[PDB]
């Protein structure tokens, strides 16, 4: 029920800055990062596939806005139409030197932060009649989502070599409630109401719009994977998408945390996100969705 | 067999540096925290300061800027370097291990520090020069006689009667510190009045710091 | 800072009794309050930590309670090793504090036998005179000595010292020294110590004439 | 142990490269010029009466 039920207290021999000396150290590893070998014997999960380059502690994962600017002889045309779905003529066009600041927020199932719609929730699919195509919903009013890892983590440094340090979770104290995200129940209900209203235009007024939760697959695809405060969350979002629509309170999403990240859906290049000292707190805007329809 | 041993540093002159050292055996300096506790005579204990597991130095507000402690990891020794010692700092100094046990209140986990292991004691006295006592008779059903052991420094003095053969009825009082800075004490014994002319009474006074031994015959005046 | 008030400062009971000791805090220190026992002349030892947990080796008779402000410690089946000074120590705020100390002792009223001793002539050659008054084998410990010189009440020129309680008869003895210059000593005739004590219906005076 | 062993590993000074300094001329690109002060009493600052490109 606690955060401590998600952790394994793993002890191992580590190299010292002197090649001929060893170092009996320990660290708290999440159960999602250790795989048993058959005080039992375990090993890090991405160890038969690659070696994990440690997420370098002095570089931040916070996305800064980047503008993509066209070279000489080219121009960037910007569609200023407010009802422009994603395709076809755009009556109002502009030539911008280059785009607005696009924050590269990396997330799944929910478009955290970013740009809102102008007048109404926009539904954008390559072929709305094809269930194999994702539907990019864009909100007009953001839905605020609050993260947390209540634990007061204690980062610990291990010298694994000359000049190289390994940052490990030495101890965990404080509030041991599981990491979670809160979405306002009233705000989310009226946002799905707007999504449903704009979604019946493509399927019928008398059709029944039902939101179910993710089908299956990797934890990166079945969960609202995202980064917040340098530590990577994987939230359930099964209480967000659970409703059937016929023609102060809050929603708490239990989130797991991992330290070994295979981010860009690749195999062979993992990354070890080092522990973040202290309590992590999070304020984001849900500005969109990525939906898939059932055949 | 885990013990903290500390050795006497002898009396020190006022307005100097107070250097203490505690010997840690059985266990090591790592993992716990190590602090210092004093006890002025006839009073309660006082907290001086501690180094916690993190290596962070908690100091008492009363002793401002004159506190400094260090840990000798190689020799397993805890040091105290109190400076500008005043006469009010005359106390027995203890070295303690503040051990951390985690106690779970309803939802909160805390590191609780509870001074697991205590030293033996280092009586620190700041002052006078070594001086042996002058021993004067307190001369006599029951009669009282005694010896007045006056004007010595430092403590302690011991007294026996008739080379230890007389113990019933003997009272040896705590010394008092006189306004001169020298100590004085009295030892008495009650005896049958009928024995005063026949039995010999000798108080055996020993002042080890000055190598002074006196065997004072106490006769009726 | 946090101030711990421990009362009563002196509780007396015989072997085989039950005592409750109180340690009141200033603020609320949660349950972080440990108890230490100091045998006379020895070093303090841990009895109870977190106000309820018994140290390894402490008999089950010892027990604490309360997690607010009025912390209590209860001793059952008193034994001679329990007659020591107990201290309560808080661990909530970093300006740590101790209790004042509750001296637990064993519980016949008896007036002192009083004796007065003139200074020796050997001392007098030194320029100073000590007059000693002995109060022997009395109970309770509270006693008052008043020195008089030619009937004049002396003040500020005496010091006194008391024995520990006797193990067999529970009495105390007290020694008071009056210090005078030789010049003052030789200007007066009558030297008297007047003793007040619960066992005396009126004060007892022992005197000599120089 | 070697002195720089808790801080780094020492890349051996390669035996076939010499440490002897050879003169290097820093030359300005097109559109720039290098002004050379030919004054013999020029300390390091202020006007220089004799200049060359
Ligand atoms: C994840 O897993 C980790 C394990 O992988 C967990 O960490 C462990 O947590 C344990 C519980 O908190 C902790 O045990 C405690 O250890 C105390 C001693 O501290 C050790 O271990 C440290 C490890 O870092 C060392 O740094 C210390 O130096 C010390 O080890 C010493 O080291 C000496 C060398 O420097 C050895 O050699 C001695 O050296 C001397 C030098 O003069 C002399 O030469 C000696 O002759 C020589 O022997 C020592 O041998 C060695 N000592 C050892 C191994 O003990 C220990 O005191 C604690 O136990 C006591 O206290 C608790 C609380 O009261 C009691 O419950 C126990 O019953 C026991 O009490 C009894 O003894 C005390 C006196 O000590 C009495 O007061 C009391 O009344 C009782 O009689 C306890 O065992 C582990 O050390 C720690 N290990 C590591 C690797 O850190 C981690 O918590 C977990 N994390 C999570 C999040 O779950
Ligand atoms: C969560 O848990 C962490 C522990 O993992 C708590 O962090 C600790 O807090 C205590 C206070 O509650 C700190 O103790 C104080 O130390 C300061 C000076 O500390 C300086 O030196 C330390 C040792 O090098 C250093 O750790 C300090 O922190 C820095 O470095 C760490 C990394 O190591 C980094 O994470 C931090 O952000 C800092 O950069 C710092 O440089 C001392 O002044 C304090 O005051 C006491 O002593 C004075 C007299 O000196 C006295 O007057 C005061 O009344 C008081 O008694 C005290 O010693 C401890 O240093 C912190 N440790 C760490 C690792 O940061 C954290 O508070 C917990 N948070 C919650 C939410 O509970
Ligand atoms: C760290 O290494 C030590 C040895 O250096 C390991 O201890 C050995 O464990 C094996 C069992 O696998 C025993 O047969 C040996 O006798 C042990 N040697 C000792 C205790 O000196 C220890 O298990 C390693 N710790 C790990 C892998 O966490
Ligand atoms: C690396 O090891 C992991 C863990 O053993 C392998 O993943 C397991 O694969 C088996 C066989 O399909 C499954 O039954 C387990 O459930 C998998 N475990 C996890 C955690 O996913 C993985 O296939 C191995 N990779 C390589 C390249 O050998
Ligand atoms: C969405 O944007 C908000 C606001 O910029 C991000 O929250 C900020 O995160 C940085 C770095 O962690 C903090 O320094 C700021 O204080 C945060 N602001 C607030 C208001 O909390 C948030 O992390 C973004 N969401 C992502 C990147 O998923
Ligand atoms: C995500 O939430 C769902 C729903 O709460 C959890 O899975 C189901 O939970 C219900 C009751 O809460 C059970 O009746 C089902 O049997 C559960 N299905 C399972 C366990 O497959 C689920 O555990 C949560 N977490 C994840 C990672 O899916
Ligand atoms: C690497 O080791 C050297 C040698 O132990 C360290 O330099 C010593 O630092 C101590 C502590 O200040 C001094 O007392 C010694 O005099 C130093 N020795 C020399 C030769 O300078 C050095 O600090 C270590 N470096 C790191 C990064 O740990
Ligand atoms: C998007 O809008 C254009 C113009 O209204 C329309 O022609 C096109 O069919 C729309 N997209 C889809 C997938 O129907
Ligand atoms: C989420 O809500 C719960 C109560 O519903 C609260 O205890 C928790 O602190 C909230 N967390 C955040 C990050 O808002
Ligand atoms: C999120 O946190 C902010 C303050 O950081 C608070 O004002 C807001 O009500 C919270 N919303 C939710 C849905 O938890
Ligand atoms: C979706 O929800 C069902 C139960 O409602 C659960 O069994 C399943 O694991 C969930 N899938 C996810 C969270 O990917
Ligand atoms: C969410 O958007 C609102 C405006 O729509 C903005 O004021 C707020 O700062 C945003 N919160 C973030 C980016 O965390
Ligand atoms: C260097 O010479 C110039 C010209 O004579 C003079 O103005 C300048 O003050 C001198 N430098 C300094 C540091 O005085």
């Amino acid at each position: 029920d606690d955060m401590r039920g998600e952790l394994k207290n793993c002890s191992f021999n580590m190299t010292t800055e002197l090649r001929d000396k060893k170092q009996k150290v320990y660290s708290l590893f999440y159960r999602l990062d250790v795989v048993q070998i058959n005080n039992k014997e375990y090993r890090l999960i991405n160890c038969n596939t690659s070696a994990i380059t440690q997420a370098c502690p002095k570089v931040s994962f916070e996305p800064i806005p980047i503008h993509y600017c066209a070279p000489a002889g080219f121009a960037i045309l910007k569609c200023k139409d407010k009802k422009f779905n994603g395709t076809g003529p755009c009556p109002s066009v502009s030539t911008v030197q280059c785009t607005h600041g696009i924050k590269p927020v990396v997330s799944t199932q929910l478009l955290l932060n970013g740009s809102l719609a102008e007048e109404e929730v926009m539904i954008r699919s390559e072929n709305i009649t094809n269930n194999a195509k994702n539907i990019l919903v864009q909100f007009n009013t953001p839905v605020q989502i609050n993260c947390t890892r209540p634990n007061n983590n204690t980062r610990k440094s291990i010298r694994i070599g000359p000049g190289q340090a390994f940052y490990a979770t030495g101890d965990i104290i404080g509030d041991i409630r599981q990491a979670h995200c809160n979405v306002s129940k009233a705000t989310w209900n009226e946002t799905l109401g707007k999504v449903v209203k704009q979604l019946r235009k493509h399927f019928g007024n008398n059709t029944i719009i039902r939101f179910a939760n993710s089908s299956g697959g990797d934890l990166e695809v079945t969960t609202h994977s995202f980064n917040c405060g340098g530590e990577f969350f994987y939230c359930n979002t099964s209480g967000l998408f659970n409703s059937t629509w016929i023609s102060n309170d809050s929603i708490t999403l239990p989130c797991r945390i991992k330290q070994i990240i295979n981010m860009w859906q690749r195999i062979g290049q993992a990354m070890y996100a080092p522990p973040i000292q202290g309590v992590i707190r999070c304020v984001s805007n849900i500005t969109g969705l990525i939906l898939t329809r059932d055949g | 067999q885990a013990r903290l041993q500390q050795w006497e540093g002898r009396p020190l002159k006022p307005a100097e540096t107070l250097s203490l050292t505690c010997g840690v055996h059985g266990v090591g300096l790592g993992g716990s925290g190590w602090g210092w506790i004093r006890q002025p005579p006839g009073q309660g204990l006082q907290w001086i300061g501690e180094i916690d597991h993190d290596g962070s130095h908690k100091h008492n507000p009363a002793l401002r800027s004159r506190l400094s402690m260090s840990l000798d990891t190689s020799r397993n020794q805890v040091s105290l370097r109190l400076t500008s010692v005043t006469a009010a700092d005359t106390a027995i100094y203890y070295c303690v291990r503040v051990y951390r046990e985690k106690f779970l209140i309803g939802e909160f986990l805390t590191d609780y520090r509870f001074m697991d292991m205590w030293g033996t004691g280092t009586t620190v006295i700041v002052s006078a020069s070594t001086k042996g006592p002058s021993v004067f008779p307190l001369a006599p059903g029951t009669a009282a006689l005694g010896c007045l052991v006056k004007d010595y420094f430092p403590e302690p003095v011991t007294v026996s009667w008739n080379s230890g053969a007389l113990t019933s009825g003997v009272h040896t009082f705590p010394a008092v510190l006189q306004s001169s800075g020298l100590y004085s004490l009295s030892s008495v014994v009650t005896v049958p009045s009928s024995s005063l002319g026949t039995q010999t009474y000798i108080c055996n006074v020993n002042h080890k710091p000055s190598n002074t031994k006196v065997d004072k015959r106490v006769e009726p005046k | 800072a946090i101030q711990l008030t421990q009362a009563p400062l002196t509780v007396s009971a015989s072997i085989g009794d039950t005592i409750t000791l109180t340690c009141r805090a200033s603020q609320d220190i949660s349950i972080w309050l440990s108890w230490y026992r100091q045998m006379p002349g020895k070093a303090p030892e841990l009895l109870i930590y977190a106000a309820s947990t018994l140290r390894g080796g402490v008999p089950s008779r010892f027990s604490g309670a309360r997690s607010g402000t009025d912390f209590s410690l209860k001793i059952k089946n008193l034994q001679p090793e329990d007659f020591a000074t107990y201290y309560c120590f808080q661990s909530d705020s970093y300006p740590r504090a101790f209790g004042q100390g509750t001296k637990v002792e064993i519980t016949t009223v008896a007036a002192p036998s009083v004796f007065i001793f003139p200074p020796s002539d050997e001392q007098l050659k030194s320029g100073t005179a000590s007059v000693v008054c002995l109060l022997n084998n009395f109970y309770p410990r509270e006693a008052k000595v008043q020195w008089k010189v030619d009937n004049a009440l002396q003040s500020g020129n005496s010091q006194e010292s008391v024995t520990e309680q006797d193990s067999k008869d529970s009495t105390y003895s007290l020694s008071s020294t009056l210090t005078l210059s030789k010049a003052d000593y030789e200007k007066h005739k009558v030297y008297a110590c007047e003793v007040t004590h619960q066992g005396l219906s009126s004060p007892v005076t022992k005197s000599f004439n120089r």
